[PDB]
RNA sequence: CUCGCUUCGG
């Protein structure tokens, strides 16, 4: 029932524990990223009945 | 080609073509929403 | 609809105090101790918490399901 | 020793609103009129027949409307919740049957169940399938259980029958015409014709005029023509008062000098002083004698009536119009129409048995023509009404009565417009308060005087600062949150009382009686009921009776000193409202009572039937004592008021602290929060509207009045709380314009959700061919779908999930050109917008026609920018001027950072101390945990919220100290910190901003078209042009109104100085002296259209030197 | 994050970068982060009794 | 076909509310306005 | 598209 720009939004304002020193800044576009630039997180929840 | 629909109450996968009346099996009700698409689509944080 | 992640002026986390300040007041808590039992000194998060309306719950009884 | 309180009487309104109120109003009235008018209209027309064919009869017996259904299925019926009719644009409707019993061949056939019409029903009535209910069930139907109800729903649009205000008719009405003179005028109307007639003493004298007159004649012919023929007599009925006879003795002389001394010779008068009714048909004896008689009898003051030409009633009723006239001639006691003891408000119930007894009237006429022209000519095979009954009359006029809200009655003469609008579903508040609204019966057409104004007669009733601000200021107005509106009683008990209280019989004394300085007479509805000594009792026992529940508790009398006239109300659409009783100082309710009904022992209708509370109306509560509070009760109190605060309205009572603000303010924060964002119901994901806007994250207000309690608004937020901080910052607040936290924007705070609707259609044509949609078309180069048919999915109807960009395909639509193989051109649905969006839901349906119908439902996420209007709740409304980092705001000790930071120069002028108090009792709530209430005329007082903000340990004004964040250095000033309920509007500036190329024009006239949907340009005005020609810049003025708008180049002729084409003059056949010139193209229409016009306009052109 | 009912589905990747709370707030990494100035009350005469 | 380059590429497309028949490989506008 | 009607905004 969240649309899909509001839980965007919601997941956006999550903290990550990840330490920042370890990364860099992602370059202008390269929207691919790389290994050294960015993280990946799944979320992949079915609700079903009991 | 399968084109797949859900019906407002039996939320139940129906297979219509072209040019069918919109109808539901074990059911009657004539409100035929479309599913989502599988594209990937991309969202900004912002 | 849902109560919102961050506290809107100052930013603290407010969204994981939701379901347990519930329980305080399906507990024999009041408003002003169970926030105080969660943690939320300044009145900001007090208001994020005390004028949060659920929704989501409402909205889902007509979910398609 | 002050008077014992009842804390608890305010328990008495909910109760009261448990059974009527805000919206029972409209339901109450569509239930009265679905299950008892109908049957009372078709009981007046239950027999038709037809002059030809004698013993030849349709008859009706019972009529039934049953519940909502759909044709949709062959011949079949199915049951259909409000949300399917919403969806499938279709009308909400139930069938009118019938049963019946004709003559086909003189042999009676009978039908137990005859379909002939379908009635739009209203949600929540009796009929709809909504009614008696529980939530969860309103969940399973897709409805939302906050919803009021009480609107039709006509061809998927939701439509309102707004209640109309009228002037009550059969009153007499003494007023000041154009020139100065007091004349008279009473609009008598029965169930069959209006007529206002009128009375004038333009030269000193009195003269009746009436539409059915030639000529105005004497008052004192009219008397000697209605059977009185002394003069004598005469002059008594009008009264004994020398001053009376002074003012009379003229209109006598006048009489006198005529030789009209018997019912005879004014008859005659009369009779040559009338006008035939455009040759009516048909002439029984060169009438005249018998017309003036028949006028008199019949056409000339309807609402009194004369049992067997016998004009006695008659002739007091214009003797005390006579007198009334006379005596308001001295002593310019005029009355005033915006008095609205005179008003009368018309329901749904009302308008639509007026339109039912129309249709049925038109229905059984056309029945009867169509039986004359079959019956006597056809065959053996005997005419039979069931073959010729056609059933979409009656179904095609109530629907296109109500969608398009005009009413045409022929038989009354009714012309009336805008009686039905679409609900507005701007927010839950919207809607509620649009439901209790009011129209009058003068338009915004001009700039009246009186209506307008809020006159002291709307105490209780309506509410005094909801008023739409603009055109429209007064002329549109809102129930009050505790009202009633009486229906038609019976008349007969009152009648019978009245004659068992020692009324005295009009016919058995002459007019003199009325002159007595002590004798009172007393009306009924218009009509004289008689005459009565001390009025005390009379008055006083009615009341009694009234009480005690012989009499219907809506029943009003009401004593008129100066006139001395006791008037006995019993028609519906009076405005009522519950008072307590109030004997010798004490109140009749106690605190036992309201503890009773707390407990549940008692409801409202008990302490109705205990003479406890008893309903007044505006001409009772005229003669009546009323004590807001206990403390200023007094000796001569004979009521008192349940609860101050219900004399706001339903979007009034969303202030907290009113009665601290200026009234102009109140009216501005009503306008504004009908126009708040938030949410509709809990059905607003399913819901499909052309135009929705909802909150993200919706919160209750921390201040709430009492009126929001009993609305339930706190269920369905439409703002959010942000914490204010009154300050000038940066200058960029100057005028109404506030600053905004950039960090609370990110992190959610007014983040809103637009949903727009794109609908089309396919339908099957009369020839055997349909529109058809084709799948996307792939690009051959990439096997892809091209960039403008990238969204589609594979049927050519675009897929839920995606995201449109401007000038994208949605429906991929092809339609036939031919109504031998079919021809289609594309005509596809293309997503017109600035701004992407997401296809959230489509729904696919399909109508009895084949027609297919395809909805999408378009969401765009919007976030608060520059050029957003923001509201306060107060009238405060804003633009966003400036969007400051966190970090730039200013921080107290605790590290709170403002959400908004508001001008403090908006204040003084506007005087807004409850936007102040509100602040601080926020603080104070949120600090303790708390809901504070500023309910008006009470609420929480300001020293409560300031012990409980020292308790708290921030200061006891909410003025904290306060440190810069630019320049890290404390301010030298406190600051007015605290929590506010913002709420935001749905003026946009992404919506509003436009811009124009050279763009497309208008085929008339070769200019850019008008509004932004058509992609229009802006318009240079009349004063516009003004300033312009001030400034004296021609060049300007000559490039803005001619090359810019309609530049164009003509072909004059020279010679004959009209206008050619292509260097070449038809008229003289020649082109040597064809020249071109530039001109404006409106200038071109004008000069084709005045040569149309026979005005030929030559010119005669020269070198620019 | 959200709520759902029996069918629905979220299913979804989250690509984290690094970044600065000026450019959005969601990348600050103190809640609240304030300074006050230290008081110091002082009593200009010997207060006693009540 | 285009008018200046001879091509067959004319694509109708709108532009900020003015339809617009154009070539699309020199970018000649064919016709323009409705 | 034309036209009218309403509701807004100011
Ligand atoms: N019918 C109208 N004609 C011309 N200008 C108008 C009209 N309606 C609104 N405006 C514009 O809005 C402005 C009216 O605001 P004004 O009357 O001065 O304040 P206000 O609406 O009384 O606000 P407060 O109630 O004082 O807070 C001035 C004018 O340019
Ligand atoms: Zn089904
Ligand atoms: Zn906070
Ligand atoms: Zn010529």
């Amino acid at each position: 029932i969240v649309q899909d720009e509001i839980l965007a939004h919601r997941l956006g304002l999550i903290p990550i524990h990840a330490d920042p020193r370890l990364f860099e800044y992602r370059n202008q576009g390269d929207e691919e990223g790389t290994e050294i630039d960015t993280l990946q997180f799944r979320l992949q929840v079915r609700c079903t009945r009991n | 080609q399968p084109m797949i629909y859900i019906c407002g109450e039996c939320h139940t996968e129906n297979e219509i073509k072209s040019r069918d009346p919109i109808r539901c099996r074990e059911c009657g009700y004539r409100i035929m929403y479309k599913k989502r698409t599988k594209r990937l689509v991309v969202f900004d944080a912002r | 609809m849902i109560i919102p992640v961050r506290c809107f002026t100052c930013g603290k986390i407010v969204g994981n105090k939701w379901e347990a300040y519930l329980g305080l007041l399906q507990a024999e808590y009041t408003e002003g101790d169970a926030l105080d039992a969660l943690g939320l000194k300044r009145y900001c998060c007090r208001r994020m918490l005390l004028a949060h309306v659920d929704l989501i719950e409402k909205l889902l009884n007509y979910a398609p399901l | 020793a002050p008077i014992p309180t009842v804390e608890e009487k305010w328990r008495l309104l909910p109760a009261f609103l448990k059974v009527k109120g805000l919206v029972k109003q409209h339901i109450d009235s569509f239930n009265y009129f679905i299950n008892v008018e109908i049957k009372k209209i078709m009981k007046a027309n239950e027999k038709v027949t037809s002059d030809a064919d004698p013993m030849w009869y349709l008859k009706y017996l019972n009529i039934y409307v049953g519940l909502p259904d759909v044709e949709e299925s062959f011949n079949v019926t199915r049951p259909v919740s409000p949300h399917e009719c919403r969806l499938r644009d279709m009308t909400y409707s139930a069938p009118i049957t019938v049963d019946i019993e004709y003559t086909r061949g003189s042999q009676r056939i009978i039908r137990n169940a005859l379909p002939i019409g379908r009635m739009p029903i209203m949600l929540r009535s009796s009929n709809c399938v909504l009614t008696g209910k529980t939530p969860a069930e309103f969940a399973k139907l897709n409805e939302c259980p906050l919803d009021p109800g009480g609107y039709f729903i006509v061809k998927g649009v939701e439509k309102v029958i707004l209640i109309q205000e009228q002037l009550s008719k059969n009153r007499i009405i003494v007023e000041a015409d154009r020139k100065g003179a007091v004349g008279a005028s009473v609009t008598s109307s029965t169930h069959e014709k209006k007529s206002r007639t009128n009375m004038a003493v333009k030269q000193g004298r009195f003269y009746l005029r009436h539409n059915t007159l030639s000529e105005d004649i004497p008052i004192v012919i009219i008397f000697k023509a209605m059977g009185v023929e002394s003069d004598q007599e005469i002059v008594q009925m009008i009264g004994t008062e020398e001053h009376v006879m002074a003012a009379f003795g003229p209109s006598l002389e006048e009489c006198q000098k005529a030789q009209i001394f018997t019912q005879m010779q004014a008859l005659k008068y009369i009779g040559n002083k009338v006008r035939r009714q455009r040759m009516w048909g048909g002439g029984p004896k060169k009438t005249k004698i018998e017309e003036a008689r028949e006028l008199l009898a019949s056409t000339i003051l309807t609402h009194v009536p004369v049992k067997e030409f016998n004009f006695r009633a008659k002739c007091i009723y214009t003797a005390v119009m006579v007198r009334r006239v006379i005596l308001a001639q001295g002593d310019n006691k005029v009355d005033d129409r915006d008095y609205y003891g005179n008003k009368r408000l018309e329901l749904a119930g009302q308008l639509l048995s007026l339109l039912f007894e129309d249709l049925f009237k038109k229905f059984n006429s056309e029945m009867k023509k169509i039986a004359d022209q079959v019956i006597p000519k056809q065959r053996a095979a005997q005419f039979d009404v069931v073959k010729h009954m056609r059933q979409d009359q009656i179904t095609n006029g109530m629907v296109n009565a109500i969608s398009t809200g005009n009413w045409s009655l022929k038989r009354f003469k009714m012309d009336r417009q805008g009686v039905t609008q679409v609900l507005s579903r701007l927010s839950y508040i919207s809607a509620l308060g649009m439901m209790t609204r009011i129209s009058s019966q003068f338009e915004k057409t001009r700039k009246v005087s009186g209506p307008r104004s809020l006159q002291p007669s709307q105490w209780g009733m309506l509410c005094p600062s909801d008023t739409p601000e603009g055109e429209a200021c007064g002329l549109v107005k809102n129930l009050a949150l505790m009202t009633h509106i009486t229906t038609d009683m019976e008349d007969g008990p009152i009648v019978k009382l009245a004659s068992n209280l020692g009324v005295e019989d009009v016919n058995l004394l002459c007019g003199e009686e009325l002159s007595y300085p002590n004798v009172f007479l007393v009306f009924l509805n218009g009509n004289i009921l008689g005459v009565i000594r001390d009025h005390k009792k009379l008055v006083n026992t009615f009341r009694l009776m009234r009480r005690a529940g012989y009499i219907n508790e809506f029943v009003s009398i009401s004593t008129n000193l100066t006139d001395r006239c006791v008037y006995i109300s019993s028609d519906g659409g009076r405005l009522c409202r519950p008072y307590i009783i109030v004997k010798k100082q004490k109140p009749a309710v106690t605190n036992k009572h309201m503890e009773e009904l707390a407990q549940g022992y008692r409801n409202f209708e008990d302490f109705l039937h205990e003479s406890l509370v008893e309903y007044l109306d505006v001409n009772e509560e005229n003669d009546c004592n009323i004590a807001l509070y206990e403390h200023t009760i007094n000796k001569d109190t004979t009521h008192l008021e349940i609860e101050p605060f219900t004399l706001l309205g339903v979007c009034a009572g969303l202030i907290p602290y009113p009665h601290h603000n200026q009234s102009p303010r109140n009216t501005y924060q009503c306008a504004m929060g009908k126009q708040a964002m938030g949410t509709i119901g809990y059905n607003q994901r399913n819901r499909i509207d052309t135009l929705m806007y909802l909150l993200a994250y919706p919160q209750k207000p921390m201040v709430k009045t009492k009126t929001i309690e009993l609305i339930e608004f706190e269920k369905l937020p439409a703002g959010q709380n942000a914490t204010v901080a009154v300050m000038s910052y940066s200058g960029y607040d100057i005028e109404d314009a506030l600053v905004l936290n950039k960090a609370s924007l990110d992190r959610g705070f007014g983040r809103c959700l637009v949903y727009k609707n794109a609908k089309c259609t396919l339908k099957r044509y009369t020839n055997q061919t349909f529109d058809k949609v084709m799948g996307p078309m792939l690009d051959a180069a990439t096997r892809k779908p091209i960039w403008r048919h990238e969204i589609l999915d594979a049927d050519g109807i675009c897929s839920p999930g995606e995201k449109v960009e401007n000038k994208q395909v949605l429906v991929n639509k092809s339609m036939p050109t031919v109504t031998q193989q079919p021809q289609y051109k594309d005509v596809p649905i293309t997503y017109k917008g600035a701004t992407d969006s997401y296809i959230e839901k489509v729904m696919i349906s399909s109508n009895a026609e084949d027609a297919f119908l395809i909805k999408m439902l378009l969401r765009q996420t919007r976030r608060p920018e520059i050029g957003d209007k923001f509201s306060s709740r107060h009238g405060q409304k804003g633009v966003c001027g400036l969007i400051v980092p966190q970090e730039d705001m200013p921080f107290c000790d605790s590290g709170i950072c403002p959400d908004i930071i508001m001008n403090p120069h908006g204040f003084p002028s506007r005087m807004t101390v409850g936007k102040l108090i509100e602040l601080l009792a926020g603080k104070a709530g949120v600090l303790d945990g708390r809901f504070h209430y500023g309910t008006a005329f009470g609420g929480s007082k300001v020293k409560d919220v300031c012990e409980d903000l020292v308790r708290h340990g921030y200061n006891y004004l909410g003025k904290d100290y306060v440190t810069s964040g630019i320049t890290g250095e404390p301010l030298e000033a406190y600051i007015y910190f605290g929590p506010v309920y913002y709420q935001k509007l749905k003026h946009m500036v992404l919506d509003k901003m436009h811009a124009r190329a050279r763009g497309p024009r208008a085929v008339l006239t070769r200019q850019p078209t008008e509004g932004r949907s058509r992609d229009g340009g802006l318009r240079l005005g009349e004063m516009e042009r003004d300033c312009l020609i001030g400034y004296g810049a021609s060049m300007l003025l000559l490039e803005r109104l001619m090359i810019s708008s309609d530049a164009f180049e003509v072909d004059v002729c020279g010679q004959c100085g009209l206008l050619g084409y292509s260097g070449w003059c038809h008229y003289c056949k020649s082109s040597c002296h064809v020249s071109s010139l530039r001109i404006p193209y409106a200038c071109k229409l004008l000069f084709q259209e005045l040569q149309s016009m026979n005005i030929i306009p030559r010119l005669k052109l020269s070198k620019y030197n | 994050i959200a709520q759902l009912r029996p069918g629905q589905e979220i299913d979804l990747l989250m690509h984290c970068v690094k970044g600065i709370g000026k450019d959005h707030a969601k990348f600050s990494p103190v809640a609240t982060a304030s300074y006050r100035l230290l008081p110091d009350i002082t009593l200009l005469e010997p207060v006693e009794g009540e | 076909r285009c008018p200046d380059c001879g091509s067959t590429e004319l694509v109708e497309d709108s532009h900020y509310s003015q339809s617009q028949l154009v070539c699309s490989d020199c970018g000649c506008v064919v016709t323009e306005g409705v």
